[PDB]
DNA sequence: AAAAAAAAAAAAAAAAAAAAAAAAAAAAAAAAAAAAAAAAAAA
DNA sequence: TTTTTTTTTTTTTTTTTTTTTTTTTTTTTTTTTTTTTTTTTTT
């Protein structure tokens, strides 16, 4: 409790030390108070009868047992943003101090979900398999938590592979597949916040796109869903844009990554499930529950989404310069985005 | 300002004309069962404006005196209270029932019902958001309320509810435009297709249409954008202020420093269609759901709630009838001493209640006495408390 | 065979519920009576303090007024055909000093017949008890043992501090 | 029962000076505020079993307390 | 009939408790400090001999367990032990376990 | 001659209620392993 | 009367399939209110 200690825990953990010992040395102190903690008010508390009678029953004391978890809401917050660093042993660390925390309920849960999930994409096996434990157990008691943090956890995500260097983000969506509501909601607030008005960074809708071509399917309904919204903001926004570049540019350059970008991720799932364009225009949202519950086959090797959607972005890559080069792949662009509207 | 005294005649079990006391800052009315005290709550609940479903009593005709026996004492009913705020004014406002219907007055003028209710939030009293009146039982309820009504709640004191039935008329209208832009795309397609296997007026029909279509669609589309922005700026604003004001309130209140209390909302993008809620850890325990919890620190938490949503939008006074429930003495004399600490200089409490550990730290008392009649007839007499030693 | 099982057993019940309540509050009656036959409903006609004018109905009550008519009915459905055991939780907390001796006693002379748990946190209910208990909630995790009449009665009102 | 300890005490306090009004303020003159507190609610609880009428003029002034009809006597 | 005694391990907050001093015939009232956890003794008497508490959805079940410290229960057990001396319950015995 | 008080009919509202579709815990069935018990033999 | 292998019966465990059941809006109905409409009284 100490103003000192305070301090000096409060500036090693941030300020961006030189120093890596520090740190790890930091969250180590942390972590064997922790766990001597638990070890001691457990083993003390099985042979309660030897001083049983020898203690109140108006008194029933806090300040011994409140006290460990004061201590955590003090230094917390610093802990969390230490799942950003270069090094390895500080990530790992900082995650053995987080689980030893939430497995004794000390914080509360879903104030570090967001984190817990970015922490579900590093190489090393070891890190996401603890990770991805905990966020099960932390669903199975409390239903609601994960679908309040679901897009939050993919900003953190991105931003954790920008710091280091199927799908990544698999195990979120097999953990928030089961309800219909929770499911459609999600994908709605991704598809439609990211890619048709947002200036978001054109990596990030890159990474998107890669997640949302990647995850695990066990039904029909979704990819036909995903479709339908595609469709339909695909229609307006590319009409719009496509016809006033015909009535007349940097920001075309933009706006079209992000429409090519959502074009080709369509283009990938109709190739990978092979379905008549008849049968998804025939589909409407909330047509029926129970008529489209079969099992998507799916073609062998078809996965070339990857290899494409990099070839269009290095078309791009934030490349605008006073040369006739670039002048001429725009071109060639705008003919390719009357060919793709052209699709059939 | 504050609430000086009532006025009441032949309303539920108060015959004749007689003038409760002067409230102080923080009063107490106590009283052996059956005298009739918590419905005077009532009498505030009453001039206030509430559906009748709430006092307790079905009709609006059983409020006149002795109609629950099975014979009356007139065909009237007069309450009425007189606020008093610096400025050496004094507002009366009333609330009289003739027959069936009810009739509004102030400063001893008819008035009709709106203008009524604008005066009262000018004042600041949101009367169908009832966040300052507790009933017998309702404490213990307002910590489990289902997310759903807590969302109305925080949309009705927030003024972000009137404002419904424009943002979804346009929400409809933008979605079938969209859906039709869409339909007129893919004809127009399938058009040039058939066309291309090779007619012309199909084709211009549906361009055009296809055109005038997607104008209808822009039309629609930032608008829509306006009004959603609307609500969520003015709902966002309220709900952080709750939300911090409760963490700092419960932390303070409890008298420890290892509680917290989450106010956090689903579907972060718009708050304000879906249920918010709230989860709480004991002052010394591990999280559990709000179920779980003992009453004990319920009735803590609800109180939390109340106190943090009444921090954000002040609100002259509190009613609180029976908090103490089910505290002990320890926890009864935390609640008490929090009060006492906060009732000098941001609202005034009047509390009803029986344990002598919450109604000694008062300041004036009111006792309120029956009387053997035809029905009992209840009566008041008050007491001051300070003259007197620790 | 069940009809007319049916209709002593109501009689009884009836006429014990009406002495009980009669005990329980210093002045009053309350009665039962059925509804329109076959049978549909049970309604409770109440009054005291007058004892002649009034006859009430059930929602326009006081809360100490409806936890003595629970009681009333549960002590009357007891008295009929007693009951393995009785477990009470914080039945007192509404009602008043005076009521609480008075159900304080009824518990004291109907004791004999069923177990009776029951917790409180006001002396009067402890007027009349065999034994006592008491709960320690040390370490995160709950002990239950015997303690003395001494100590339940100061820890009940006695003491009035922070601890 | 403390309250009808109180009566006794009351009974007595009538007794010697016979002017039959026990003044609230003379029995609460030298007292702290929980005793004075009880002895107000004491008032309350005797007055409901009719064995005493109490009487109040003032919004704030002295309460002047006189036998009923069951006063045992 | 007649309580003698209860046993409860790992329930709701009675990590192991072992047996306590028989209760009596006439009126046993247990006091305690507000939050210590008498009302969960009444849980356990009631979620044994009645039927309606086990109704619940199996996120209940699973969060219907002392969840402390160390270890994580899985198998937790309430028993009763009561006397039917006067052969109110029919199989004869002298103290009736469930 | 015209303001006022008082009952009655029409209209908005709100709570009991009738209805339908997605979901979910539970009951029934079937196969395999295991565990206690009867049968000829026997000590 | 009591022990043993072999056979016979019970029962126990674990998946898959059917079944009642809870919920989830949506719609309908009915009572309450209240505003207007209708009807004598009086200054
Ligand atoms: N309209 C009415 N006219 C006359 N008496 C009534 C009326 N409504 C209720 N009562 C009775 O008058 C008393 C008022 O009840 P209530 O106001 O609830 O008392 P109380 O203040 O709650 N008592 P308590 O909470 O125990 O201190 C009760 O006896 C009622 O039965
Ligand atoms: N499954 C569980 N595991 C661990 N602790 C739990 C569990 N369920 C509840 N608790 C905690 O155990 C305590 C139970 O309190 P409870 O048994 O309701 O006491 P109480 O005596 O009723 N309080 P009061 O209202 O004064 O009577 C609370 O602190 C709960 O949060
Ligand atoms: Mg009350
Ligand atoms: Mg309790």
């Amino acid at each position: 409790f100490e103003q000192e200690v305070k301090n000096l825990y409060n500036n090693i953990l941030s300020d961006k030390n030189s120093s890596v010992n520090l740190k790890i040395q930091v969250l180590k102190n942390l972590q064997t108070y922790l766990q001597e903690e638990d070890t001691r008010m457990q083993q003390a508390d099985r042979d309660w009868k030897k001083v049983a009678k020898q203690e109140d029953l108006k008194e029933m004391g806090d300040v011994s047992s409140g006290m460990s978890s004061s201590i955590m809401q003090l230094y917390l917050k610093q802990v969390l943003e230490a799942f950003f660093h270069t090094q390895s042993s500080v990530r790992h660390f900082a995650l053995n101090v987080i689980a030893l925390t939430l497995n004794q309920g000390l914080i509360h849960p879903v104030q570090c979900v967001p984190y817990l999930i970015a922490m579900g994409t590093d190489p090393e096996p070891a890190m996401r398999n603890k990770a991805d434990q905990q966020l099960v157990e932390i669903d199975k008691k409390y239903a609601g938590f994960i679908h309040m943090k679901a897009v939050a956890g993919m900003k953190m995500s991105y931003q954790v592979q920008q710091a280091i260097n199927s799908a990544l983000c698999s195990h979120l969506y097999s953990m928030i597949r089961g309800n219909r509501q929770h499911r459609r909601a999600f994908l709605i607030s991704l598809l439609n916040l990211f890619d048709d008005t947002a200036k978001t960074d054109v990596t990030m809708l890159l990474y998107i796109a890669d997640n949302l071509a990647c995850f695990p399917y066990q039904t029909q309904e979704e990819p036909l869903f995903i479709m339908h919204h595609i469709d339909i903001t695909l229609s307006v926004s590319g009409s719009n844009l496509l016809q006033s570049f015909k009535e007349s540019l940097i920001e075309f350059a933009n706006v079209s990554q992000g429409i090519l970008l959502l074009l080709m991720l369509k283009q990938h799932l109709k190739n990978l499930c092979g379905f008549s364009d008849s049968k998804i225009q025939k589909y409407s949202p909330s047509e029926s529950a129970k008529v489209y519950d079969k099992a998507i086959n799916r073609k062998t090797g078809v996965h070339f989404h990857p290899k494409q959607t990099l070839d269009f972005l290095r078309s791009d890559m934030a490349n605008s310069k006073i040369t006739e080069e670039v002048k001429r792949s725009i071109v060639k662009q705008y003919l390719d985005f009357k060919l793709l509207m052209e699709h059939l | 300002g504050f609430l000086k005294l009532i006025e009441i005649e032949n309303f539920k079990s108060y015959k004749g004309r007689q003038i409760i006391g002067p409230f102080q800052r923080f009063t107490a009315i106590i009283g052996p069962n059956g005298s009739g005290k918590s419905n005077l709550m009532d009498a505030i609940s009453f001039v206030l404006g509430e559906k009748t479903s709430n006092l307790r009593v079905k009709t609006l005709r059983d409020l006149i005196h002795g109609a629950p026996v099975g014979k009356p004492a007139a065909n009237r009913a007069f309450v009425s209270m007189v606020y008093s705020e610096e400025g050496a004014e004094d507002r009366t406002f009333a609330r009289v029932i003739v027959g069936g219907s009810s009739e509004y007055k102030i400063n001893n003028k008819v008035v009709q019902l709106h203008e009524y209710s604008e005066e009262l939030e000018k004042l600041g009293i949101l009367i169908k958001a009832r966040n300052f009146l507790v009933f017998q039982g309702a404490v213990e309820s307002i910590a489990m309320k289902n997310p759903k009504e807590r969302t109305a709640l925080f949309e009705e004191i927030s003024r972000s509810g009137e404002l419904a039935q424009e943002y979804d008329k346009r929400k409809k209208e933008m979605v079938k435009a969209e859906e039709d832009t869409q339909f007129n795309y893919h004809r127009k397609k399938n058009i040039a297709a058939e066309r291309k296997e090779a007619v012309r007026d199909k084709f211009q029909e549906t361009s055009d249409e296809f055109e005038a279509a997607r104008k209808r669609a822009k039309k629609a589309k930032q608008a829509f954008e306006q009004i959603k922005k609307e609500r969520f700026d003015r709902f966002n604003a309220c709900f952080e202020s709750v939300a911090t004001n409760i963490d700092e309130i419960y932390k303070a209140l409890s008298r420890n420093s290892s509680a917290q209390a989450f106010l956090g909302p689903e579907n972060p993008e718009e708050p304000y269609l879906d249920g918010i809620n709230y989860n709480c850890v004991a002052p010394g325990k591990r999280f559990r759901p709000m179920d779980n919890l003992s009453g004990g620190e319920k009735t803590v938490a609800a109180l939390a709630l109340l106190f943090a949503i009444h921090s954000y939008k002040p609100a002259p006074f509190f009613v609180l009838d029976q908090i103490d429930a089910a505290l002990d003495n320890t926890n009864i004399g935390k609640v008490a001493n929090y009060i006492k600490e906060q009732s000098t200089c941001n609202f005034q409490a009047i509390v009803i209640s029986l344990k002598e550990e919450f109604y000694t730290k008062a300041e004036s008392l009111i006792g309120v006495y029956p009387e053997q009649g035809d029905c009992v007839i209840s009566k008041v007499l008050t007491f001051d408390l300070t003259k007197y030693p620790d | 065979r069940k009809y007319e099982a049916i209709q002593l057993t109501f009689k009884q019940v009836s006429k014990n519920f009406s002495e009980v309540f009669q005990k329980l509050v210093p002045g009053g009656k309350a009665t039962l009576v059925m509804k329109k036959g076959q049978f549909t409903g049970v309604g409770i006609r109440v009054s005291f303090t007058g004892k002649q004018g009034e006859m009430r109905e059930m929602q326009q009550l006081s809360g100490g007024q409806k936890s003595l008519v629970a009681l009333a009915l549960i002590f009357a459905i007891q008295k009929c055909d007693p009951a393995p055991f009785y477990l009470f939780d914080q039945i007192d907390q509404a009602l008043d000093a005076q009521h609480r001796k008075a159900v304080s006693d009824m518990i004291m002379e109907l004791a004999v017949h069923a177990q009776f748990i029951t917790t409180t946190f006001r002396p009067e209910l402890l007027e009349s008890a065999d034994k006592f208990y008491g709960v320690k909630f040390r370490n995160k995790v709950s002990h239950i043992d015997v303690i003395t009449a001494e100590m339940a009665k100061d820890f009940v009102e006695d003491d009035t501090t922070h601890g | 029962k403390r309250t009808q300890q109180m009566l006794h005490g009351l009974q007595r306090a009538l007794a010697k000076t016979g002017a039959e009004s026990i003044s609230l303020l003379e029995l609460c003159r030298n007292t702290n505020r929980k005793q004075a507190a009880a002895k107000f609610y004491s008032f309350l609880v005797l007055k409901k079993q009719q064995a005493i009428e109490l009487t109040q003029e003032e919004p704030y002034s002295d309460i002047i307390a006189t036998p009923g009809p069951r006063f045992h006597i | 009939m007649y309580i003698k005694q209860v046993i409860i391990q790992g329930f709701r907050s009675y990590r192991d408790q072992t047996i306590v001093d028989p209760f009596s015939s006439k009126h046993n009232v247990i006091v305690g400090r507000n939050g210590s956890g008498k009302s969960n003794f009444f849980y356990a008497i009631q979620f044994v001999l009645s039927d309606e508490f086990s109704h619940l959805r199996p996120e209940q079940r699973l969060a219907l367990l002392h969840e402390g410290t160390g270890p994580r229960v899985i198998s937790a057990f309430v028993e009763i032990i009561f006397d039917n001396s006067d052969n109110r319950l029919p199989i004869d015995k002298e103290e009736v376990s469930l």
